[PDB]
RNA sequence: AAAUAUUAUGAACAAUUUAAAAAUUAAUCUGUUUAACUAAAAUGUUAUAUAUAAUAAUCUAGUAUUUUAAUGGUAUAUUUUUAGUAGGUAAAUGAAAAGUAUAAAUGGAUAUAACUUAAUAU
């Protein structure tokens, strides 16, 4: 817990993303898409973003 | 003699048959503390009480039984701790032998403690409750309800601390009953 | 003499009491609510434009 | 910590000694001053009821004690009790041996 | 800080017995403080006696009740009350004459029982009155 | 020199062997005994003791959830004035009691008020006389006694106070 | 060593604090 | 001062009542291996034309 | 420790560690673990009830500590309950009744009592019980458990009685001294023993004691009433009888 | 008077020495014990022997007495993935010495643990044991044998059904926290309302 | 440390009382004067009810010892009901039961019973076979 | 006291502190003032002003501490 | 029957606030005069507060409380430490009313000087502002305790030699005139 | 007795119980009717 | 404070000083034993191994990365600031009404050199 508090990472629910079976943060294909409408005019938003959030779906 | 009295009529009927049976007692005595009940014999330092007298003991630090406890603080009012002078005599004798290994000088000091043994004849238990008193919010309710507990609990569970020691499951997801019902 | 009204301390009174709460945790698979959906991927939203 | 940051007032709290344990009547106009001058004056035990009076357990000041042996005062104020010659005994500024 | 890393290795005490010692400082300073106080204080008569005080809070303190009379106002408003109540003071075991100005047919205790006699008083753990009264005289 | 000679000479049959068959081997190990049990008694076996019992209500305390610093931080919050051996019986004859007493500490219920400084009534500045009657102060302080009096025990006195006060009256003869 | 008497000083032994008993009237008169 | 084994204790701790470098951990450990002949355990940093 | 113990330099080497029965053992009681796994017990099938109770008494007696594994044990009680439910409605008799009370005597004594079974043996009457029932009875501390298993002695003894049938009244006799020996109220046991006549029935039943026991059941009025009623402070009673 | 016979039981001698698991004695009692199970995964190993020394001399209990051998069984598993931090593995040693000039063996915990990694266990709960209870040879051997030591997660301990240890570590300071700056949140009446 | 330079040293003898176990610290809930150093919470806390005493104490109300005997015997059976219960559980549920309804005390060994009762498990084929009530009149 | 040289053990003689863990009541007087200077590391001094002993104990306000000395034996 | 009170008078403050307010709290840091550091109270500071001076059984109820009483109301008899406690009593009340005395004469008699503290005292304090415009064997023992106890330094012989009674004089020059330089 | 060998002591009837356990498995299979050795 | 008895327990250099060794290669010296019982009781030896540091690359000197504990902040708790009982008091000069005999069957006057004497036992 130390070294993910000091790395900076935080813990969020289940809903929003986890750490799947290989340690990696898998993200909800729900949070995906909410994330995906919220940041849709935002100035870092881009093609790959938008493929991303496909993938996701 | 063990009525126990409020100004709330619920409450007291709700706890008033939770004092009988018989009951124990921490009591300050001869700056000892001791755990009487309603039949044993203990050993206090020297009274100045004759044998077969009937006295009653002053400093109460608690009164419990079965189903309540009292926690005096510091001590309790309205408690009736009757016992009975059985004995006035002399402990075992502890021998104190000071010589020191110079000089030629030798002292045998006796010490036999001398104490009073009394039994405890009776135990009675009157108090005057105010009213429920809430323990994690700390106020005095002006309410009071039987049936719902005042400060539920709830398990350690949370699902965030991975590397969190489980229990078993039983043990872990447990509900008490309502016992003044 | 040892006696003891409300009976003595066994290996097995205390054994299966566990730690408890005092209040309601929110638990970490737990179905989100509206609003907490929307903090939440604000905050996560918040967090991505000051790496971006 | 050995180290108490405590008022030491508290260090003898007054709490049950108030002025009226000196001056009984100290809450009327009156002064009358009622004091334990010291620990010497204390008369000893009194019973406070004469249905439970106190215990006769001895003291070891008050039990190892010798008989009586008639001194100068009582043979010179009673002659009737000098029977005996261990009776007549020398000064009282004597000692003993060395 | 060759100098610094090198003075950490030197320590006489460790780190509970300089806190111990910061602590006995800071009493010392407490005694210092309590110390610069003036020997007097100039007050009033009608304003309580907690009104010029020179001074961890919001909680209460083991003189509360004390405190709670100093705030207060005071019951002596002014000089006239107060030799009004201090001339009916009347001192008792006092050495010398008392005056009759109000009633003749009552007499005093010792008057009527003399100065050796006492009243029988009750002696019991709570009671503790002054035994041999002749031991206070001097 | 006194040795205990005569005294000693009667706990020979608890030693054995050679310091029971002979007199002076057995009056020197008694005499050690003696000297080294005094010391520890005096100044060694508290310590020990007061460890035993401090062990045990922190393992108490912990089987609760607690332990014995914090327990015996809040028992001198609280003002419960609970020595560790009658903690410690408690603990091993009366773990309801013991546990009631944990609840209390860690609940968030005020501990008692501080003692309360003894006041002077405002009977006292009353002008008396005000030009055969008592004191107010004098009155009122009987009064507290009266109630002091009925408060402690059930009594045949009664729980009125006014006619309790007023029983220098009843001895008294209507002239 | 003088004593100041300034902490709690318990009371000394001396027999005159014997308990004295009470004269009491025969039974006859 | 020795307290304790050399498995909780180290034996270069034993004169950690006194101050300056005893309160340091040596840079060389010769207690694992061959014993030396002199049975040094420990040698600290040189301090300039001395070393402990 | 000629077995349990030995050292590198040669001691115990050919008396420490021999695999006697761990294989045997091991593998009779995988025969019953295996009725779990294939869902059917051929060995439990293939058993009749008393060569259930039999098993599981061996099981409960080759296992040092006295009680037997607890998954054997569930697996055996489970199996002779379930046959116990389906053939008791067919024909029954004092036989299998006094099988199903050794069968709960057996779990008392492997320290699981079939609360099930006890029930059973407390309801269904028109049936004495046995010396088992009052043997396994006489470890609990339920206050009614005893007070009817109290009756059910007094109308088993009843029942032997008339029947006589000295054998069985022999057995009801000792599991009976057993039985009001763990009843905690002296009184009412004292009682039983007396109007039951338990000493003369327990003696003429040894070798030699006949004309001992005879003479107790003559004398026993007179040894009754010498016999004081409080067994505390015994000084000072004969201290009292020799003022007297 | 008591007596402690010169004719004792030996290492060498046919008779052997006892388990005191089985033995019968006055100050031994095995009626209140409590199977616990202790898992070393990812914890420190003096740590591990503390907690696991605790419930078996017995302190763990509120009637404990230091005359009565009373302590429940503690089996630890999971013995081979316990941590220690640093280079410790490499540079804390052990030594002990035999009866011979020379004899003095000095290995690492990583020997030790390359040998039988039960056996750092077994020190380190040794250790914590003498630490209260090092006089006598009774309150010296008999809470050791109350320790399951396992490498692995395999024991044969199911009928015993040992419930899960669960202890907090003393160490939760954050040593600091300073809160977060938040929004204010203003009412309606506050406004001079 | 308390050695100094000038200082002789001593050996002192190592202090083996028995230790209480630290806690963890909270800074805040220690600095904060409502809150006491105490966090006890657990499962028969809400049962552990208080009232407030006209004298200034705390009266506690409880259930029994029989009746937290009970709760924990309950759990126990919560457990086991999945897996079924091995001989240490019926063990400790035999011995919970007896303590509940026991009202007396116990000063024998619990195996005696049962090495005095083995002859009902332990079978003989021969002509000497123990059965209960044998005696010569019997056979 | 007695760690210290006979000189303090004099001062906290006038104070009449003989032990460890004793306390006493003085005036606030020039000469306690110095002797309390002189041994400021050794004791713990409060404070209380006239009015406040008079609240401290039960004594009214219109009776000084004057006539109460002149009062004791 | 049972006694408990914690004043001469048995009153008290209320034990417990009206039901649903929220209630008082003693104060759980040490009474230190600075803010930091920060201690909660040990349990001796707890007993000071509760009124038992340090340990228990000592200026408490459990000890001013009788120990025992007989059945029909009886009370108990003096015993001789009670009699010396109660001497004890008397001695603080004594003490304090002879101090408060002292005081009050001194203060009539006009030996109570305007400056605070001794002439040590301000020499070695700087926080202090400046005010400006029989036997003798005894004796000898307290000017000679005087002599060595008033100046603990001396001015150093090159700025002010005292032989030749040369002595500095206060510079102010750099000085302040608010004590938060001394008191932060 | 000296560490290492009040270790082994200990240990060696509880290594031979574990051995034990170990081939409990084993003897699961030839208990079902069907023996096979074991495979490496 | 007197009148009386005894007094041999034994230091060389240096520094400083009409004020402080404050020069640690310096000590400034009389040790040490001292405890009625039962309780109470406030005390301290832990380690932090990287910031003028550590880990790394380019090129003929620049730079990159690191998780830098604060020095009164950080608690509570752990062995000497207290009572009750005993109990004259503030520590070193023998106890005996039984031969000191009218007392003559149940008087324990019982005196208590650990080493130079004599016998005995091991
Ligand atoms: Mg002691
Ligand atoms: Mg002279
Ligand atoms: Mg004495
Ligand atoms: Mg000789
Ligand atoms: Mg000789």
């Amino acid at each position: 817990e130390r070294q993910f508090h000091l790395l900076g990472y935080v813990k969020w629910p289940k809903e929003i993303g986890f750490y799947n079976a290989g340690d990696n943060f898998e993200l909800t294909p729900q949070a995906a898409y909410r994330i995906y409408k919220q940041n849709c005019d935002e100035t870092f938003w881009t093609r790959l973003h938008n493929e991303k959030t496909i993938i996701h779906l | 003699a063990n009525g126990l009295r409020c100004p709330d009529a619920l409450i007291t009927r709700t706890l008033n048959p939770l004092l009988n049976g018989p009951k124990f007692a921490v009591i300050y005595c001869g700056n000892h503390q001791y755990k009487v009940a309603v039949g044993d014999v203990i050993a206090v330092q020297r009274l100045r009480v004759e044998i077969g007298s009937h006295i009653a003991l002053k400093k109460v630090l608690m009164v419990g039984g079965p189903r309540f406890t009292a926690i005096g603080r510091p001590l309790l009012e309205g408690v009736r701790v009757t016992a009975q002078v059985e004995e006035q005599k002399r402990m075992r004798n502890v021998v104190s032998l000071f010589a020191t290994p110079g000089r030629r000088h030798v002292r045998w000091v006796d010490a036999p403690h001398a104490a009073t043994i009394i039994r405890i004849c009776e135990i009675f238990y009157s108090p005057n409750v105010v009213g429920e008193l809430d323990k994690y919010k700390g106020e005095l309710l002006e309410t009071f309800t039987p049936g719902q507990h005042t400060n539920p609990v709830y398990p350690v569970d949370d699902g965030y601390d991975v590397f969190r020691k489980k229990d078993k499951e039983a043990m872990e997801n447990a509900t008490t009953f309502l016992d003044l019902l | 003499q040892r006696r003891s009204v409300q009976g003595t301390w066994n290996p097995w009174l205390w054994n299966y009491e566990t730690e408890r709460r005092r209040t309601e945790a929110p638990q970490w698979r737990r179905k989100l609510s509206e609003k907490e959906w929307d903090y939440y991927v604000g905050q996560y939203s918040a967090q991505m434009k000051q790496e971006e | 910590r050995y180290r108490l940051f405590h008022p030491r007032r508290e260090a003898i709290p007054m709490h049950m000694c108030p002025a009226k344990t000196i001056f009984p009547l100290i809450n009327s106009n009156n002064l009358l001053v009622k004091t334990r001058n010291s620990w010497e004056d204390f008369t000893g035990r009194k019973e406070f009821d004469e249905d439970h009076p106190l215990p006769v357990v001895g003291s070891r000041l008050n039990g190892r004690t010798t008989q009586h042996k008639w001194n100068h005062w009582d043979q010179y104020l009673n002659p009737q009790i000098t029977q005996s010659i261990k009776d007549l005994t020398p000064t009282p500024e004597y000692v003993g041996m060395r | 800080r060759y100098r610094t890393a090198w003075r950490e290795l030197l320590h006489p005490l460790p780190v509970r017995a300089r806190k111990m010692e910061w602590l006995k400082r800071d009493a010392v300073e407490e005694n210092e403080e309590i110390l610069r106080r003036p020997y007097y204080t100039i007050k009033s008569y009608a304003l309580p006696p907690a009104v010029g005080r020179q001074e961890i809070r919001g909680g209460m303190h083991s003189s509360h009740s004390l405190d709670l009379i100093m705030r207060q106002p005071r019951r002596v408003k002014t000089p006239e009350q107060l030799r009004a109540l201090r001339d009916r003071l009347r001192f008792i075991g006092v050495t010398g004459p008392m005056p009759q100005a109000t009633s003749v047919s009552t007499k005093s205790y010792t008057d009527t029982y003399g100065s050796r006699l006492r009243p029988r008083y009750p002696e019991s753990w709570d009671t503790v009155p002054p035994h041999q009264p002749s031991r206070e005289l001097l | 020199h006194y040795r205990a000679k005569l005294e000693l000479d009667r706990i020979r049959s608890m030693l054995r062997g050679r310091a029971r068959l002979e007199r002076k081997v057995g009056l020197k190990r008694l005499f050690f005994l003696m000297r080294t049990q005094t010391r520890y008694r005096v100044e060694q076996q508290a310590h020990w003791e007061r460890a035993i019992v401090r062990k045990n209500v922190d393992s108490a305390a912990r089987e609760h959830g607690t332990g014995w610093q914090h327990l015996r931080n809040e028992l001198g919050r609280q003002n419960v004035m609970l020595l560790p051996r009658s903690q410690q019986l408690l603990a091993q004859y009366e773990p309801l009691a013991f546990r009631a007493v944990v609840e209390l500490c860690a609940s968030r219920i005020p501990p008692p008020p501080p003692p309360v400084v003894a006041s002077v009534p405002e009977e006292s500045y009353t002008l008396w006389p005000p030009a055969s009657l008592s004191h107010p102060a004098a009155r009122v302080e009987l009064r507290c006694g009266v109630e002091r009096v009925l408060r402690r025990g059930p009594s045949g006195l009664g729980n009125n106070v006014n006619e309790l006060i007023d029983a220098w009256k009843e001895f008294d003869v209507s002239p | 060593v003088t004593r100041l008497y300034t902490s709690y000083y318990t009371g000394v032994l001396y027999p005159n604090q014997l308990v004295q008993p009470k004269q009491r009237l025969p039974a006859d008169v | 001062v020795q307290t304790g084994s050399p498995t909780h204790q180290r034996e270069y701790e034993r004169f950690h009542h006194l101050p300056g470098d005893v309160r340091t951990r040596p840079q060389f450990d010769f207690t694992f291996g061959e014993t030396r002949a002199d049975r040094v355990m420990f040698a600290w940093r040189k301090r300039g034309d001395l070393q402990l | 420790n000629r077995a349990d113990y030995r050292h590198a330099i040669g001691v115990n080497h050919s008396t420490a560690f021999w695999g006697t029965g761990e294989e045997l053992y091991d593998f009779m009681v995988e025969l019953l673990r295996v009725e779990d796994d294939g869902r059917i017990p051929t060995m439990l099938d293939l058993c009749t009830r008393e060569q259930m109770v039999d098993l599981l008494s061996g099981f409960c007696g080759v296992m040092p500590c006295g009680k037997a594994v607890g998954d054997v044990f569930k697996t055996i009680t489970d199996a002779f309950l379930r046959r116990v439910r389906n053939d008791i409605s067919g024909p029954w008799s004092a036989h299998d009744w006094a099988i199903v009370e050794r069968m709960y005597l057996v779990t008392v004594l492997c320290d699981a009592g079939n609360n099930e079974i006890l029930q059973l043996l407390l309801s269904d009457t028109a049936s004495p019980r046995g010396p088992d029932f009052f043997a396994a009875v006489s470890r609990t501390k339920d206050t009614p458990t005893k007070k009817r298993a109290l009756c059910l002695l007094q109308e088993a003894i009843d029942n032997a009685s008339a029947k006589a049938d000295k054998v069985t009244l022999l057995g009801l006799l000792e599991s009976g001294s057993e039985f009001l020996l763990s009843l905690v109220d002296k009184g009412v046991a004292h009682t039983f023993a007396t109007q039951n006549l338990f000493d003369y029935r327990i003696l003429n039943s040894f070798l030699h004691c006949s004309l001992v026991a005879d003479r107790l059941r003559v004398e026993q009025s007179v040894i009754t009433s010498l016999i004081p009623s409080s067994l505390r402070d015994v000084q000072v009673q004969m201290l009292m009888s020799n003022e007297r | 008077a008591p007596f402690k016979s010169v004719l004792r039981r030996h290492k060498h001698h046919p008779e052997g020495l006892p388990l005191y698991n089985d033995m019968s004695k006055q100050w031994l009692c095995r009626e209140g014990e409590r199977w616990w199970l202790l898992d070393a995964r990812g914890e420190q190993l003096p740590r591990v022997a503390a907690v696991a020394a605790q419930y078996i001399t017995g302190q763990h209990r509120p009637d404990f007495t230091p005359g009565m051998i009373t302590g429940d069984h503690v089996v630890i598993v999971n013995i081979k993935d316990v941590v220690m931090v640093g280079d410790q593995w490499i540079r804390v040693p052990i030594t002990w010495q035999t009866a011979y000039p020379g004899g003095k063996y000095r290995i690492r915990l990583t020997d030790m643990y390359e040998r039988d990694p039960c056996m750092l266990m077994w020190w380190f709960l040794k250790d914590e044991v003498n630490r209260h209870f090092v006089r006598k040879l009774k309150t010296r051997i008999a809470p050791l044998e109350k320790a399951w030591l396992y490498e692995d997660s395999i024991h044969p301990h199911a009928d015993k059904n040992p419930r899960p240890l669960c202890w907090t570590d003393p160490e939760v300071k954050g040593w600091k926290y300073r809160d977060p700056q938040f929004i204010r949140r203003w009412k309606p009446n506050e406004f001079m309302h | 440390g308390f050695g100094g330079f000038g200082m002789s040293v001593y050996t002192p003898k190592k202090d083996r009382r028995f230790r209480v176990q630290p806690l963890p610290s909270l800074h805040a809930n220690s600095l904060a004067d409502d809150t006491p150093l105490v966090t006890t919470t657990r499962t028969l806390s809400p049962n552990f009810r208080a009232f407030a005493l006209q004298d200034g104490g705390v009266f506690f109300t409880h259930p029994s010892h029989e009746q937290v005997m009970r709760v924990g015997q309950n759990i126990l059976a919560e457990e086991t009901k999945a897996t079924g219960m091995t001989s240490m559980d019926t063990y400790v549920n035999s011995r919970i039961q007896s303590i509940i309804a026991e009202n007396t005390v116990e000063n024998v060994a619990l195996s005696h019973w049962r090495r005095r009762h083995m002859w009902n498990l332990v079978r003989t084929h021969g002509k000497l076979q123990r059965h209960w009530g044998v005696s010569d009149a019997t056979k | 006291p007695f760690k210290h040289s006979w000189e303090v053990n004099r001062m906290l003689r006038e104070l009449r502190l003989e032990f460890k863990g004793q306390t006493t009541i003085v005036p606030d007087i020039p000469q306690v003032r110095k002797r309390i200077w002189r041994v400021r590391h050794i004791v713990k001094v409060d404070v209380l002003d006239l009015d406040e002993a008079k609240a401290l104990i039960g004594v009214p306000e219109h009776i000084s501490f004057t006539d109460l000395a002149s009062q004791l034996p | 029957y049972s006694e408990a009170r914690s004043n001469y008078d048995g009153t008290s403050l209320p034990a417990w606030p009206a039901p649903g307010k929220k209630p008082t709290y003693p104060a759980a840091l040490s009474e230190l005069r600075l803010p930091q550091p920060r201690m909660r109270k040990t349990r001796t500071e707890w007993m000071y507060y509760h009124g038992h001076g340090g340990c228990p059984g000592k200026y408490g109820p459990s000890r001013e409380i009788a120990d025992f009483e007989y059945a029909d109301g009886t009370p108990a008899s003096i015993s001789g430490r009670r009699f010396a406690f109660k001497h004890h009593q008397d001695h603080l009340l004594v003490q304090l009313i002879r101090a408060a005395a002292t005081v009050e004469r001194y203060d009539a008699s006009g030996l109570l000087p305007r400056i605070p503290g001794t002439a040590e005292q301000r020499n070695w304090d700087p926080a202090i502002p400046l005010f400006l415009d029989g036997t003798m064997v005894s004796h000898v023992c307290s000017r000679v305790v005087d002599e060595r106890m008033g100046t603990p330094t001396h001015t150093p012989n090159e700025l002010a030699n005292r032989h030749e009674g040369e002595t500095l004089e206060a510079n102010t020059m750099f000085a302040t005139n608010d004590p938060s330089a001394f008191v932060s | 007795d000296s560490f290492k060998e009040h270790y082994h002591r200990v240990h060696l009837p509880r290594r031979l119980a574990l051995q034990r356990y170990a081939r409990q498995q084993s003897l699961r299979n030839a208990a079902k009717g069907n023996v096979k050795a074991e495979e490496v």
